[PDB]
RNA sequence: ACCUCUGCUUCUGCU
RNA sequence: AGUAGUAACAAGAGG
């Protein structure tokens, strides 16, 4: 006998053991050295699906513009960008008619959004491109420089500590005839020209996705710069609001809500059915969704949502789509060559690449160069069409919905007539007719419908069967959502944050799978039985009376023997584990509170101790993590702030570049939000307002205070006048 | 100006076909031993039922 | 406090409902704890306006008496009253009580085959009695 | 030689 | 050599 695991499906329906054809226990995918050449393939196939547009030259930027939209209409099924603008604007006119008062109604929210946001939202992005230094950054890090940089050339509006005033800096910034920056030798003043920095704004910095599942091959994505990110904010914010109320719609619901939703309607769509009515539902994906989105349409989409609304408010909202349609992308960090003969090896940049001999590349790479190099300019590619990797998840969500709603009987007045669901390119359709025949002539209409707005359906990726299943991004419906509890076993595991952390985020893991993955008990036990294994070797915080080595032995040792109640000791002082399924919920420091010594609990808990770095209310008991699919998600755990709440070290690898500068600056900001925070304790909870200087603030406070303290008692007659005399020679000492 | 500097190699995998011997490992991977493998770490006392 | 009854074994379908997963909210919106939340523990900074409603000032004062001499952080004191006094609910699979104190025991009293029945500690909601006497 | 620093930091995006 | 796999590692940087 041949053992063969797939042989259970002879029996076990695939969707009841899908849990096994998900290979989630190995390390999944990785990029190694450049992704230039994912780049330049991006670039490329973008264009090749666009090819039969029209050209142009950039007035601002010269770069090489194509324009596909109202190009010839597709004449095979091959990826087309050739969308039509008169029928999107027929499909979005169609989802304001099926939904009366929605478009005003998101345009309203979007409106206030604009008047309260402040300039601070765009400290939340990840990384970012800084065009100040032409590299990635912190999103905060981007901002900060932003903002100095436009300020030292005379761009300040934001000041008002609103984002729309920043966003109008922004465009007020390309009207400069150089914009000064400074590098780092010592230090260097640059001038950007107009058109340089124009390039730099319009910008997407590229790397390749790393520790995708279920693919082969690579590709790239891209980071935009604060210039775009600002305006991006609002129309995706707005594209939300509409998505939210569109019953066709998956985002941004996320996993139970989801599948409520989905399971709805299919509820709806059969309810609506006739008895006699053939059903089919096809589990859909689009090819290249994002290269064949075209910031033109969006362009379009953007002013007639918002029609009839005020015209700044318009405006403001076409700037991401026009800044999209006008993009470049940075080629990425280049190639890596070698000599054989001569043992050596050497990096070549992007920017080379416009120059460079050719003789150094293989033939694809050679011919990857020879098509860039016309839409190459000041170091960057000219990239019109497409949209990038998920720059406008919702808007394009909102197109792909628009044609779900043309479904309906009373506009097709055919033999068939569809409904559904989509989420990104991703799609269930439900379509319904007498025969199936008219399924076929449904099913062709629908397609041929998404070719005219540029949306092409991955003819190798999506099926068709009669309704009662389907996938959709990795639930499967069998008559009913059933579980796929492998997609999770990644998050099986120590998380890395610290010790307190990681013990309440390891419960939970386990806890929110028996709930919502149907992680039965017995496995479930031992879940809890193989996390408290691997936080002891992780952390080196092995039972008090075992004999293994580590450098932690002799002072858990010592711990264990002093103790007293030993099951009162935490996992990571040494103690036992307290865990079985009844108690998964209760934090470890509560489950453990009354067994145990007083002085151990007293130290534990010390609120003076230096291990807790504490930061921000919003911030606090949040975890990242990155799931097997999909975007980092915020985390949050239940946890009693001790000493086994700490923050491990710092990377150290910036020491030893020009950009070490930066750890001073970040120091000194430290030292003073912190000296800022001893006066102001509320800021730790929510961001104090004002105009005035921290300096002043800090000094009308100390005054004030300390006549309080004095009126009350707290303070002696002598200390007080101390204090105001500080204040007092503060206040002259800021005078030179 | 080095005359053999060039690009990476950045080709497919080489291809290889079945051999009899992952079908084997895979068998004997699924079979009783007589030794316990793997001790698991202590659970709070069971109390539900 | 909580009693353990007998596991029973039965396939139920268990459907997806938004349910209330923290006992012993205020019922505040998040301006209203705010706003709360800054009388309590960083009152001189409320700025203008400050609190109408009665709930607000009652909780006030016995979160004020609560808490006075209290030298844990801040930060974890306004978190965890942030927390506490917000209602929060989440998408849930659940087939039984949907009370919030039921809620937080869901994966102790709802398998995919099985319910062990239970009681937790403590009182009612007069509210979810209500609410189920008319069920 | 030998010395010093570094081990995510020129590269990890979006709702 | 080996890892790997569409491009890298097989120490880098500085003195
Ligand atoms: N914006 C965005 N969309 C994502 C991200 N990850 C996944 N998606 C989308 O969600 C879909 C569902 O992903 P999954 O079904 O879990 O995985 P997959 O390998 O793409 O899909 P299969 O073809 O079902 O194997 C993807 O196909 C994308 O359309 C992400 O990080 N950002
Ligand atoms: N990590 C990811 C995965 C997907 N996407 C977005 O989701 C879309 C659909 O993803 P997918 O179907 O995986 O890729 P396509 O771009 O459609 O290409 P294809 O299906 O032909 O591989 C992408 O185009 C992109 O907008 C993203 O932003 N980030
Ligand atoms: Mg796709
Ligand atoms: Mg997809």
């Amino acid at each position: 006998m041949d053992v063969n695991p797939m042989l259970i499906f002879l029996k076990v329906p695939v969707q009841n053991a899908i849990s096994t054809t998900f290979p989630y226990t190995g390390d999944p995918p990785y990029s190694h050295g450049t992704g230039t050449g994912y780049t330049m393939d991006t670039v490329i196939r973008t264009h090749d699906y666009s090819s039969r547009g029209i050209w142009k030259t950039n007035s601002e930027t010269g770069a090489q513009q194509l324009n596909p939209i109202d190009g010839p209409l597709p004449e095979d099924n091959e990826p087309s960008g050739y969308a039509q603008t008169d029928c999107v604007l027929e499909l979005i006119e169609g989802l304001d008619r099926s939904h009366p008062g929605l478009f005003e109604t998101a345009c309203q929210e979007t409106i206030d959004a604009i008047q309260q946001t402040r300039v601070d939202k765009l400290t939340q992005g990840r990384q970012t491109y800084d065009w100040t230094l032409n590299r990635n950054q912190p999103a905060a890090t981007a901002l900060a420089n932003t903002i100095e940089v436009f300020r030292k050339n005379g761009y300040k509006l934001n000041e008002s500590g609103r984002l729309i005033d920043f966003l109008k800096d922004v465009l007020l910034s390309f009207e400069n005839d150089s914009m000064e920056v400074t590098t780092h030798f010592g230090k260097k003043r640059v001038k950007l020209t107009k058109k340089n920095y124009l390039i730099r704004a319009l910008t997407l910095n590229t790397m390749t996705k790393d520790a995708e599942r279920g693919k082969l091959k690579r590709r790239a994505i891209a980071t935009p710069g604060m210039q775009i990110r600002g305006f991006v904010y609002f129309v995706e914010l707005l594209a939300r609001n509409i998505c939210e109320r569109l019953e066709q719609s998956g985002l941004p619901v996320g996993g139970n809500e989801k599948k409520a939703k989905l399971a709805n309607v299919i509820k709806k769509m059969m309810a609506k059915s006739t008895d006699e009515e053939l059903s089919y539902t096809i589990t859909g994906d689009n090819t290249k969704w994002n290269e064949n989105q075209n910031p033109r349409i969006f362009l379009a989409m953007v002013l007639r949502i918002t029609a009839g609304q005020p015209e700044w408010f318009r405006d403001l909202l076409a700037v991401a789509p026009i800044m999209f349609s006008n993009k470049v992308a940075r080629l990425g960090r280049g190639y890596m060559f070698e000599s054989k003969s001569m043992h050596l090896r050497t990096q070549i940049s992007a920017e080379n690449l416009s120059d460079i001999n050719l003789r150094y590349f293989n033939e694809d790479t050679k011919k990857k160069i020879e098509k860039i190099r016309h839409l190459m300019v000041e170091g960057t590619a000219s990239l019109s069409p497409g949209m990038m990797m998920g720059m406008f998840n919702m808007l394009s969500t909102v197109l792909g919905v628009s044609v779900l709603n043309l479904g309906q009987r009373e506009i097709l007045k055919r033999t068939y007539w569809w409904d559904g669901l989509q989420s990104s390119d991703d799609f269930a359709l439900i379509i319904n007719g007498h025969f199936k025949e008219d399924i076929q002539q449904g099913v062709n209409h629908f397609y041929r419908t998404c070719k005219l707005v540029g949306i092409n359906m991955s003819q190798k990726k999506s099926y068709i069967n009669k309704t009662g299943t389907f996938e959709f991004t990795s639930f499967f419906y069998r008559y009913g959502f059933v579980a796929n509890f492998s997609m999770e076993l990644p998050s099986f595991g120590v998380a890395g944050n610290n010790e307190s952390a990681d013990m309440s985020i390891g419960t939970t893991v386990i806890k929110t799978n028996m709930i919502n993955n149907d992680l039965g008990p017995a496995t479930a036990q031992m879940a809890i039985q193989l996390f408290i294994k691997d936080y002891r070797y992780t952390y080196r915080c092995h039972r008090g009376d075992t004999n293994l080595e580590t450098r932690r032995t002799k002072s858990i040792k010592r711990l264990w023997t002093e103790t007293i109640s030993k099951a009162g000791l935490l996992v990571a002082d040494g103690g036992p584990n307290p865990y079985n399924l009844r108690n998964l919920h209760i934090p470890e420091v509560c489950l453990k509170w009354s067994l145990m010594d007083p002085d151990y609990r007293g130290r534990l808990c010390n609120p003076n101790n230096p291990f807790v770095h504490h930061m921000e209310v919003e911030s606090t008991n949040l975890a990242v993590v990155m799931p097997a699919h999909g975007p980092a998600k915020s985390l949050e755990y239940d946890a009693v702030a001790t000493t086994h709440s700490w923050t491990p070290k710092r990377n150290r690898s910036i020491l030893n570049t020009n950009q070490r500068g930066i750890l001073e600056d970040e120091r000194i900001y430290q030292k003073c939000c912190q000296v800022f925070e001893k006066f102001f304790p509320s800021s730790t909870y929510r961001r104090p307002i004002g105009m005035a200087s921290m300096l002043d603030a800090m000094l009308s406070r100390a005054r004030i205070d300390a006549r309080i303290d004095l009126e009350s008692g707290r303070i002696s007659s002598q200390d007080f006048s101390e204090i105001t005399n500080t204040c007092k020679a503060i206040e002259a000492l800021k005078r030179q | 100006e080095v005359p053999d500097l060039f690009q990476y190699k950045s080709e497919p995998p080489e291809k290889r076909k079945l051999a009899s011997w992952i079908q084997s490992e895979f068998n004997k991977a699924s079979e009783l031993t007589n030794s316990n493998w793997i001790e698991f770490d202590e659970l709070g006392n069971d109390v539900a039922p | 406090h909580g009693t353990f009854g007998p596991v029973k074994f039965y396939n139920q379908v268990k459907v997806r409902k938004r349910v209330d997963i923290n006992p012993g909210h205020k019922d505040l919106t998040s301006r209203e704890a705010q706003e709360v939340i800054m009388e309590v523990v960083f009152p001189n900074e409320v700025g203008a306006r400050t609190l109408s409603s009665d709930a607000q000032l009652t909780i006030t004062k016995e979160k004020k008496e609560e808490l006075k001499n209290c030298k844990i952080s801040p930060i974890m004191v306004a978190y965890m009253l942030e927390r506490e006094l917000v209602r929060r609910t989440r998408f849930l699979p659940i087939a039984g009580a949907t009370s919030s104190t039921y809620v937080e025991v869901l994966h102790l009293t709802q398998g995919t085959c099985w319910e062990q029945q239970y009681t937790p500690g403590g009182e009612a909601e007069n509210d979810d009695l209500d609410q189920t006497l008319i069920i």
